[PDB]
């Protein structure tokens, strides 16, 4: 440590006149850096993520740029924001699910894999040593006794449960496009959770989606494996979608 | 005028993308005197230039002994010296004792340039105030080496290092297509010729103030100081 | 402008930015332009290497290492720091080989560097590394692979990258290429001329070309070129140059 | 002496054994793992499974051996999860090594390991007591291992179907544990399109 | 403050008394006096698995509380039984009380294992463990080194030989709970009686776990 | 499992007024085997001090490995040689370095001091010593020194002795060996030569 | 490096050649160090002193030792004798001389025959129980008048008048006991040790004012 | 597995009030066999997990670990009194788990406490 | 605790380099049921070693050796590890970890032709190591180490065919002793060349 800055605006160990941290709302900015949206809902029995993919480059390899990872078996995630700190993060909970799993005999569940990395974030705000990481993670998975489940944590260390979240530069318009649709109706199927989350990005960023500009990521009661979406796929929900 | 604030520590970046105290510390190899360091096709030759405090005072030594077929030379600070010199004579004698073979002059100086490489880095330390020749002998032939605080290293054919080295490099560099067929005689006088253009026109080099250092095919490190020079001395020339 | 909050690696900007990291990643700019081009069954890797004076020996401060039996390297900025990351995936390749019998996939490697360096740019005892890399390999069961790493921390693969002072004049004359339907004999030729055009030489004094590839000619080894090849490039660059 | 005559540890003969017998036999679309019963018991399953494809059969201390086979699973669920691709037998085998042979001197545990995978197929590998790694065609280990190993060697053949090999390995297993007991025997074939296991009882 | 301490203590066990006693119980045994002992319980326990629960029995209270659905029995040195069961049923009370539902019978094990495993041996604590869950009974058998084993049916103590001559006899997969309790207290008998029930229409999955009291 | 094993040898020394001998056999042995029958004990230290052991081979290898390391040491430290009583006192703080897990060797130094003449100095595997005339170590040492006891004299003469001696030694001993090695330490420098037996 | 090199505690996970639980860790540091001094942990013949006998004793003149080499000149102004072990004798008086010098040179004063002693006693009693075996007489002038001390590998320690130890310790104790006597002459308590050391079965010394002096 | 674990005499030559009743000898062997074990088993279990992290991820995990254990442990209280660790607990995992170190022998309620100055002399590395 | 003889070993010196047999049995004890595996390695182009003894601490020295000749041959200086420096670091090893009362069982021999000149060594458990003509561990080392010693004490100089013929029938006398396989490698100026099984 080579000691800390000095003023209101410049430590994370220093506390505002009016009582609040500006490191972490910083830190919360850091966040529409990448410039890309993220929308997950849940489902009667199935749970979507969409999130967009730009290719700038023409030499660059398309098959090796993604934002959608898998932490264990059952397990979906994808990360909004740095892209090297939403790697770290990944690695961090790939290893705390297998010391869970470990320690306990049985698989961990989602709201337990938030809630302890959610325990380890918050540590990084109350030392003068470590920085907060400028990433949010929204994971989805399938539990025993209850249905789908859609968790988001943040940097400051609030984790909570959701209906249908989003994250990104169009957060607001997601939320209150996803708070229409819930309260006018939520008895959804497969097809239905799909083409509501495709249709929010689209009417939000006022774009004509291609099948290569998307990735989709989904979880269904029949088969509870987390599956990555194809092409071809991705082009009939899209074709059904135009009809 | 903008600089003061990204220049007090070697972790701290400039806005241009440059670390300014490697820099400086690079300004403290040009602090000391001339060493010129050439080799042949059979031998490696160290010459260094010695100063005194005052008539009363004995001239300060330059070339160290590291091992039975590698030698340095100095021209930087002296605490910095002393413990790169301990931990030459470690790594060397270690690898003797374990292997019953002499270190390679290669890996030797890859080890040095990983250990200077982390002082400068890290919080709370500064890079190493100091440059050296190394001369050595072994399956490969002469070798001559240099280091720079910057953790860099270069295998040259013939260096000099030291204050106002760029005469003694100029002359090296239009006389470099005879030094790979000279003997050690003729050799060291061409090291002596280099190491002459560093002085004033008027003055000239005595026995008192020049060190020699030969490592060769079958001939091990060895230092010539004080009356011992005589014989190299003997064939220069009037300074044209 | 990030006046007042660009002294650590740990403090975040207004607007959501880590200053030292840009500063880092401006620094790579100060050095010369290396060039890697993936085609149909290899990677071959070219280096404008300048030349200080001419007492120096010819493989003096070369940048191009050998990480393992398959794997080849290219670096840009920093010297020592490219040294000690060599060190480094040398080492990572070794434990993997040790630890389970079998050559370690470019993939893998080049996530494990990358999580290495990126560890640097969170704390405030340490700063952040001042230099890009490109990692290069193939073998018979997976095909010719390309990555490159910044010193912000993110790899992604390529069809053709270049790194350096003059990337972009360097890109600009790669995306001209059909480098998918190649071989390397017709691409060494290329990346010499490419080399030759973007060079600049009232800047530059003088430069001396370096080359090596790897793939199925070297039977999935990387190599120095043959003097007698990097001369046939050499020619028909100058040729093509007027 | 001891010197020049390079004298050895002998570690199958530090304690009697009195224990079951376990066979692995390789077929030519997979491998064929088998265990017999021989106090209480006789409702025991002694097959413990590493992964969706990779089993594994134990010999020696019972707590040693389930420490061992945790700390693996462990291990190479976290492997898989990493580098993104089903696990190979020859990565189980060599974490099982590496405790086997580091704690030789603590521990009573031998092992052997049976499985398939898409580059190699079915294999079959031994880790007994003192670290040792080879792979076998056929492997015996237990307490019928010098009793059945003759019969076993001369009436093996080249790879079969999966129901020849099955039987063999029932064959093999009943003359072990009818040395002169129990009647459950466990066996179980392993293939690409998955395990198939059976208990032969009466 | 004492002038011969530099660091810090720290908690757990204390072997103080190593050598003190090794040379102590010699002397005392050369010339042949006695020192207190250890209590010790050696009466038999079972257990079996019916149709939609677990039945557990004991002779003379002897059958210790884990959880709402978990229940177990002891034998062996009397104080590391006690020490064990509490130990476990504190961790998963805490660990009910962070996820929120009740605990599973394999976690039970697992900490069980773990710890015997720990201590080699030293512990003399053979258990037999049963619960009830979401995935449907279970039942465990558990060794003082640190092994168990998943059985239908166990039996331990002084005389478990007729208890097992007599589950041999007359088991018989997915029963009634009365012939289980019948059979149960036969088993016991041919070695007063005390019998858990644990049964799965007495628990409900489906609503927020809740302290219960002790 | 004895981490220990005996090899014999034998060893012997002479000092005069300005000269010294150090001889050994040449053999390596187990007891009943025989592993070589060209194996000097002799082992140059400097220009004017030789040291000879004997006992288990593998100690005698590091002990010599650990001497050449120390001695390399102090002539970078102190820019000069080391004599001989400093090697005698060095040696001996080694040796006791190891008191409660001994090396198993037996060495003798012989060689020339400050003033030019003869010294011999005998140790034992704790690292007690003294100087001497003359001394004789290895197995054959209780039956060889009375002879000597009971028989300073010219370099000529005493070669004579050393060589007879050795001569009725070897066919009364088991392990000695085939060839005797004789190391001559003068003020020109050191000279050696085997006398086959 | 640098990273690993701010954490204070070099564990073998962090170092090269790294794999499994182990590795080409234990196999990397064979060097021969470079500088320190300390006795190796417990797991042939050791010369031992069998056949030897000595003799001392204090009076009005100083303090007169004999014995039949055996005695140590710890100092011009100290004296010791050995009895067991040679090897551990010689060591541990050597650190009792350079202890000794140390103290002198610090302090611009000679020590006292006690503090030596007393020195000797705690450096031996460490190691109470390894196998170390000697017996020493302690012999010197200081402030106080004439000193002598036994002290051995058992932690004893005892100041007196008249010490022997030695194959023949009973026969010469009791003549010098008869011939004892406080207000002795130097030629007559010459004459008693002599004696004495005869009939046990030679050298002799004498210390002084100002250091010890050999008679024979 | 976490349990199990895999010529150190000076002279001085480089208080006895302050330290006594010890020797070499009783020292040199344990009392018990659970007696390095139990001593021992926190640093045990962080070697195993550094073992395991850096043989399947790299090197930057474990040197992560243990780069925020040294930052989060230097905000404690002096050594004579008693800190709580929460944070380490936290980052540790022996946040919700109960072990044999916290009901037995209280460490906030020692029968032993020396002087303050000694200790954070001690602790600092001069004594 | 019970200790068993290990495998036998052999090995002669010619005039263009050296010969080394081994034996393919497993062990001679329990482990008998573990045939036809391989006790030579190919060190780099100018050393090869043959052990015997336990076979997991002979697979943990095979690792750590070709780690380090990869390690060499990857930095391209033009410097390779010679047949002597290796027999130094084995013994250096081999001592090492005696000395903490946790020794490697093995015995190696060690053979090589560098410089025109070859080499032949020996290291054992306890960090004995020493240079002969002909060299015979493991279960009849004294009842072949005289008989390769007289044979070659008759002719100082020995040719290719004639070394491999006086190991050949070395080995059927011991087969003879009490009764199948074994394979032979040789170092040269070409290199080594590993022939077997016989």
């Amino acid at each position: 440590s080579r000691g800390s800055s000095a003023g209101f605006d410049r430590h994370i160990t220093i506390f505002s006149p009016e009582g609040r941290l500006y490191q972490v709302e910083y830190a919360f900015k850091a966040i529409n850096q990448g410039g890309l949206t993220s929308v997950a809902v849940r489902g009667k029995d199935c749970a979507v993520i969409v999130t967009q993919k730009k290719v700038p480059d023409k030499l660059l390899d398309s098959s090796t740029v993604t934002h959608l990872f898998k932490i264990t078996e059952n397990i979906g995630c994808v990360m909004t924001g740095m892209t090297a700190d939403s790697r770290s993060q990944v690695q961090r909970a790939r290893y705390e699910a297998a010391n869970w799993k470990y320690k306990y005999g049985y698989e961990i569940p989602v709201d337990m894999l938030c809630k302890r990395i959610a325990d380890i974030s918050q540590v990084y705000t109350q030392n003068a040593e470590m920085r907060p990481l400028g990433c949010c993670m929204i994971l989805i998975g399938i539990d025993e006794e209850q249905g789908p489940q859609v968790y988001k944590c943040d940097p400051a260390g609030y984790y909570c449960g959701f209906k249908a979240t989003a994250a990104g530069v169009k957060q607001t318009e997601s939320t209150s496009f996803l708070e229409k649709k819930v309260k006018k109706k939520f008895d959804w199927t497969f097809e239905q959770t799909v083409e509501t989350a495709i249709t929010c990005l689209s009417t939000v960023l006022s774009i004509d989606f291609k099948p290569s500009e998307i990735e989709v990521g989904v979880v269904t009661v029949e088969n509870p494996k987390f599956r990555i979406l194809t092409e071809a796929e991705i082009d009939a929900h899209l074709v059904a979608l135009a009809e | 005028m903008f600089r003061n604030q990204y220049d007090n520590d070697v972790t701290v970046w400039s806005p241009q993308g440059r670390i300014h105290q490697i820099e400086y510390a690079m300004e403290a190899v040009k602090q000391g005197s001339a060493t010129v360091g050439l080799k042949s096709k059979t031998h490696a030759v160290l010459v260094a230039l010695k100063r005194a405090q005052s008539e009363l005072a004995a001239h300060q030594k330059k070339i160290l002994h590291v091992d039975n077929h590698i030698g340095i030379s100095i021209a930087g600070l002296t605490a910095d010296a002393r413990l790169l010199c301990n931990f030459m004579r470690q790594e060397c004698l270690d690898s003797r004792f374990v292997f019953d073979r002499p270190l390679p002059v290669s890996r030797l100086v890859s080890l040095i340039g990983s250990k200077t490489q982390i002082p400068t880095q890290r919080y709370g330390r500064r890079p190493y105030g100091v440059g050296l020749l190394i001369a050595g002998y072994d399956d490969m032939g002469p070798h001559i080496f240099q280091t720079c605080p910057s953790a860099n290293y270069f295998d040259c054919r013939a260096m000099s290092i030291g204050a106002r080295s760029q005469s003694a490099r100029t002359y090296l560099e239009r006389h470099m297509s005879e030094f790979m067929e000279c003997n050690l005689n003729e050799l060291v006088k061409h090291g002596l010729r280099a190491l002459r253009e560093t002085l004033p026109a008027e003055q000239d080099l005595t026995t008192k103030n020049v060190s020699i250092g030969i490592v060769g095919k079958d001939l091990e490190f060895t230092i010539y100081d004080d009356d011992d020079v005589s014989p190299f001395l003997e064939g220069l020339e009037e300074r044209p | 402008i990030g006046t007042g909050y660009d002294l650590s690696a740990s403090t975040f900007s207004p607007d959501g930015r880590v200053f030292q990291v840009e500063y880092a990643m401006k620094a790579v700019e100060n050095s010369s332009t290396a060039i890697g081009i993936r085609c149909k069954d290899g990677v071959v890797f070219g280096v404008e290497k300048l030349v200080l004076s001419k007492l120096y020996e010819e493989g003096s401060n070369k940048r191009l290492f050998n990480v393992d039996r398959h794997v080849g390297m290219a670096v840009a900025g920093l010297l020592a720091d490219a040294r000690s990351l060599a060190d480094i995936a040398r080492e990572e390749a070794s434990n993997f080989r040790s630890n389970f019998g079998y050559n370690i996939p470019l993939k893998h490697l080049a996530d494990r560097v990358a999580m290495y360096v990126h560890a640097y740019t969170l704390y405030s005892a340490v700063r952040p590394f001042g230099c890009s890399f490109m990692l290069g390999s193939y073998s018979v069961n997976d095909g010719a692979q390309l990555y490159m790493i910044d010193p912000s921390g993110v790899s992604y693969g390529y069809w053709g990258c270049a790194i350096g002072k003059a990337r972009q004049a360097a890109k600009t004359e790669i995306e001209k290429l059909q480098m998918k339907e190649m071989t390397c004999r017709d691409i060494v030729k290329e990346v010499a001329k490419i080399i030759y055009i973007v060079h600049d030489e009232v800047k530059d004094k003088a430069f001396e070309l370096e080359l090596s590839w790897v793939g199925e000619l070297t039977n999935g080894r990387h190599e120095i070129v043959p003097k007698d090849i990097r001369e046939e490039a050499e020619k028909y660059a100058k040729e093509s140059l007027k | 002496a001891w010197g020049p005559e390079a004298f050895t540890p002998d570690w199958e003969s530090r304690e009697v054994s009195t224990g079951t017998t376990i066979m692995a036999v390789q077929f030519d679309g997979g491998v064929v793992l088998g265990a017999d019963s021989r106090i209480a018991n006789r409702v025991t399953d002694k097959l413990t499974p590493i992964h969706d494809r990779i089993f594994c059969c134990r010999s020696g201390s019972a707590a040693d051996t389930q420490a061992v086979a945790d700390a693996v699973t462990y291990q190479l669920g976290f492997h898989s999860i990493e580098l993104n691709e089903p696990p190979l037998v020859h990565t189980a085998a060599s974490l099982f090594k590496e405790m086997c042979y580091r704690y030789r001197e603590d521990l009573m545990a031998g092992i052997i390991i049976a499985g398939w995978d898409p580059q190699e197929g079915g294999q079959g590998y031994s880790v007994p007591m003192g670290g040792m790694m080879v792979r076998q065609s056929f492997a015996i280990g237990g307490s019928g291992s010098s009793y059945i190993y003759g019969y076993v060697d001369a009436t093996y053949r080249e790879g079969m179907t999966k129901e020849e090999c099955l039987q063999f390995t029932a064959n093999a297993l009943a003359l072990a544990m009818e040395r002169d007991s129990g009647g459950v025997i466990r066996l179980a074939a392993i293939a690409e399109s998955g395990v198939e296991r059976q208990v032969l009882l009466g | 403050a004492a002038v011969s301490v530099y660091a810090p203590p720290v908690g757990g066990f204390s072997f103080d008394n190593c050598r003190r006693n090794a040379v102590l119980e010699a002397d005392f045994a050369k010339r042949g006096y006695k020192l207190p002992k250890v209590r010790k319980t050696g009466t038999t326990i079972a257990g079996v698995v019916y149709k939609d629960g677990i039945v557990l029995g004991a002779d003379t209270s002897k059958i210790h509380f884990i959880s709402p659905n978990i229940y177990c029995c002891g034998a062996g040195t009397a104080a590391d039984t006690d020490m064990t069961t509490q130990l476990i049923s504190s961790n998963l009370e805490l660990h009910s009380l962070s996820t929120g539902r009740l605990p599973r019978v394999v976690t039970a094990n697992r900490m069980l294992k773990q710890m015997l495993f720990r201590y080699q041996g030293y512990i003399g604590a053979a258990l037999v463990l049963g619960g009830v869950d979401v995935t449907g009974p279970h039942l465990y058998s558990i060794y003082p080194h640190g092994s168990t084993d998943k059985l239908p049916y166990v039996t331990m103590g002084s005389g478990s030989l007729a208890a097992m001559a007599v589950f041999e006899d007359k088991f018989r997969p997915d029963m009634e709970e009365e012939e289980a309790k019948n059979l149960v207290s036969e088993a016991i008998a041919a070695g007063n009686i005390d019998l858990c029930v644990i049964s799965k229409n007495k628990l409900d999955f489906l609503r927020p776990y809740t302290v219960p009291n002790k | 499992f004895s981490p220990y094993v005996f090899n014999g040898g034998t060893i012997l020394a002479i000092a005069g007024e300005d000269f010294a001998i150090v001889a050994s056999d040449t053999r390596l042995s187990e007891g009943f085997s025989i592993h070589t029958r060209d194996s000097p004990k002799c082992y140059k230290l400097t220009d004017k001090t030789v040291i000879g052991c004997s006992g288990f081979h593998g100690d005698c290898l590091t002990l010599t490995k650990i001497i050449e390391a120390r001695l390399k040491m102090y002539k970078h430290s102190n820019n000069k040689a080391m004599t001989t009583g400093a090697i005698a006192a060095m040696l001996s703080t080694i040796l006791y370095s190891r008191r409660f897990f001994p090396y198993y060797v037996y060495n003798i130094i012989g060689g020339l001091d400050e003033e030019g003449k003869g010294a011999v100095y005998s140790f034992d595997p704790v690292g007690s010593y003294q100087r001497d005339s003359f001394k004789a170590g290895g197995s054959a040492s209780a039956m060889l020194q009375p002879l000597l006891d009971n028989q300073p004299l010219s370099l000529d003469r005493a070669m004579r002795l050393v060589k007879d001696v050795f001569i009725s030694a070897a066919e009364r001993d088991v392990y000695t060996g085939d060839a005797l090695r004789i190391c001559i330490v003068t003020k020109e420098g050191i000279r050696e030569e085997t006398v086959s037996l | 490096m640098a990273l690993a090199s701010v954490l204070e505690r070099p564990l073998p996970v962090n170092q090269r050649g790294f794999f499994g639980l182990g590795g080409r860790a234990d196999l990397l540091d064979l060097g021969p160090g470079s500088l320190s001094d300390g006795l190796s942990l417990a797991a042939p013949g050791i010369e031992m002193l069998h056949g030897t006998t000595t003799l001392a004793f204090k009076f009005r003149h100083g303090v007169i030792v004999a014995a039949d080499k055996k005695v140590i000149e710890i100092n011009p102004y100290l004296l010791g004798t050995m009895a067991g072990g040679a090897a551990d004798c010689s060591f541990w008086e050597r650190l009792l001389a350079r202890q000794c010098r140390i103290y002198e040179l610090r302090n611009k004063e000679r020590i006292s025959v006690a503090a030596a002693s007393k020195l000797l006693a705690n450096m031996v009693y460490q190691y109470k129980g390894m196998g170390l075996s000697m017996g020493t007489m302690i012999c010197g002038w200081d402030k106080r008048g004439p000193g002598l001390y036994y002290v051995d590998s058992e932690g004893n320690r005892i100041s007196g008048a008249t010490f022997s130890v030695g194959s023949g310790s009973v026969y010469a104790y009791g003549v010098m006991d008869r011939g004892y006597s406080y207000d002795l002459e130097v030629e007559q308590a010459y004459d008693l040790a002599r004696r004495a050391i005869y009939q046990a079965t030679v050298n002799l010394y004498h210390v002084r004012e100002d250091g010890w002096i050999r008679v024979s | 597995m976490n349990a199990r674990g895999l010529d150190s005499i000076p002279v001085t030559e480089l208080d006895l009030l302050r330290k006594g009743f010890s020797c070499v000898k009783n020292e040199l062997l344990p009392s018990h066999p659970l007696e390095l074990s139990e001593k021992n088993f926190q640093l045990n279990q962080d070697k195993m997990n550094f073992s395991t992290l850096r043989n399947i991820q790299g090197l930057f995990a474990p040197l992560k670990l243990q780069m925020e254990f040294k930052a989060v442990q230097q905000v404690q209280r002096l050594p004579f009194l008693s800190s709580s660790n929460l944070s380490l607990d936290v980052l540790r995992g022996n946040d919700e788990t109960i072990g044999f170190e916290d009901i037995l022998n209280d460490p906030s309620q020692s029968e032993v406490m020396g002087e303050p100055h000694l200790m954070v002399e001690y602790k600092l590395g001069l004594l | 605790n019970p200790m068993v003889t290990g495998t036998s070993v052999l090995g002669v010196k010619f005039e263009g380099g050296v010969v080394i047999a081994a034996d393919m049995l497993g062990s001679y004890g329990s482990l008998a049921r573990f045939r036809n595996i391989s006790r030579i390695m190919r060190v780099n182009n100018s050393t090869m070693l043959g052990a015997s003894g336990d076979y997991a601490d002979f697979q943990y020295l095979k690792q750590v050796l070709g780690q380090m000749v990869i390690d060499e041959e990857l930095l391209g200086d033009g410097h390779s590890y010679s047949p002597r420096a290796i027999h130094s670091w084995l013994t250096r090893a081999m001592y090492s970890r005696r000395s903490k009362m946790n020794p490697l069982w093995n015995t190696m021999v060690i053979g090589g032709y560098a410089d025109g000149e070859s080499f032949l060594g020996y290291v054992d458990m306890l960090g004995v190591a020493y240079e002969a003509p002909s060299l015979a561990t493991g279960y009849g080392a004294y009842l072949a180490q005289p008989l390769l010693r007289e044979v070659l004490e008759k002719q100082p100089v020995l040719s290719q065919t004639e070394a491999r013929d006086l190991v050949e029938r070395c080995m059927r006398v011991l087969y003879y002793r009490d009764a199948n396989r074994f394979q032979t490698a040789t170092v040269t100026e070409k290199g080594v060349e590993i022939e077997g099984p016989l």
